[PDB]
């Protein structure tokens, strides 16, 4: 649905966009802190930070848990960069402690210095699907996760990974929602994956974006989905 | 005491630490960028991918004798231009 924003959650929202301590914790779960400096970036037309991204995951991430979804697990907005910029062998520790192959979804926020674009694993589906709200091609980045899936596998499972049946391709500029201002990237990001992680057709457009942005504030505040 | 680590910058700079196994990671993170001139915020200290809190612990984290953290930056973005 659109959920309405209702007048405290104005109230509240309002609240923490306002002046003080930049440093100061205003939510914490996953053993993560969200500041009122983290905040800011949802307000206005501000880049949204990996802080916000990040705990956006995990939200997502801790919904996945219940029946009638698929699962999900969210590589932090750091892995995708380091992978591609030293090989595996700089992020194979990352995932002791998690089996990528035992969830039907993989969220991989990528960051390309002032931009953020989503790639997504879905292991039901067998492909790895890029989603840019600029419309950018990224082909290389799915298979740089292939072949990250290939020595998972070989890693974690020592078996190879079975590359039949698999499609590696990026959502074209008509495909998906686009932005069309200089900052939402971060917010189609994580509403892309919203609604991918519900398994429900991306139903939003740079329209919804404020609201989407407000909204956030609150549903970071409250570590409750809408 | 029981364990030296290295952070590690993402510059490829190491500064190298004694730590207690159960004291909070908070004083070593604050120490770093006290050292670096940065401010706190602008600052992302990962083991082994796990972002560390300032309550977690050498022992809870499972770290050994010559570990490293890496300290990453701030990612911020909101569009791509012509290249």
């Amino acid at each position: 649905e659109f959920p309405e924003i209702t007048e405290e959650m104005e109230k509240e929202i309002k609240n923490v966009f306002r002046n003080g301590n930049q440093d100061e914790v205003l939510s914490e779960a996953f053993r993560l802190t969200i500041t009122r400096k983290d905040i800011q970036t949802l307000n206005h037309l501000n880049w949204l930070n990996d802080e916000i991204i990040n705990f956006y995951m995990n939200m997502l991430m801790e919904r996945s848990k219940e029946k009638g979804l698929p699962s999900v697990h969210a590589f932090n907005t750091f892995f995708f960069t380091k992978l591609k910029t030293a090989g595996y062998q700089a992020v194979k520790r990352w995932t002791k402690k998690v089996d990528v192959f035992s969830v039907d979804i993989l969220l991989v926020p990528i960051h390309l210095g002032v931009h953020w674009c989503l790639a997504v694993v879905d292991f039901r589906k067998k492909n790895i699907t890029y989603y840019d709200s600029m419309g950018g091609i990224n082909n290389e980045a799915c298979r740089i996760l292939l072949q990250y899936l290939k020595q998972e596998s070989i890693d974690k499972k020592r078996k190879e990974f079975d590359t039949n049946g698999w499609q590696l391709f990026s959502k074209k500029s008509q495909e998906i929602p686009q932005q069309m201002n200089g900052s939402d990237a971060g917010m189609f990001a994580c509403k892309y994956a919203d609604c991918i992680t519900k398994d429900r057709p991306i139903n939003f457009t740079q329209q919804h974006m404020p609201y989407f942005r407000k909204r956030m504030v609150w549903e970071i505040l409250h570590r409750k989905l809408l | 005491e029981y364990i030296k680590l290295k952070v590690i910058g993402q510059d490829s700079s190491e500064i190298h630490f004694k730590v207690k196994m159960t004291t909070h990671l908070k004083k070593l993170k604050e120490s770093y960028c006290q050292r670096q001139g940065v401010p706190m915020n602008s600052l992302r200290f990962l083991f082994e991918g796990q972002r560390i809190a300032d309550n977690h612990t050498p022992k809870e984290l499972g770290m050994e004798e010559e570990d490293v953290i890496e300290v990453y930056q701030e990612q911020t973005g909101g569009h791509s231009t012509v290249c």
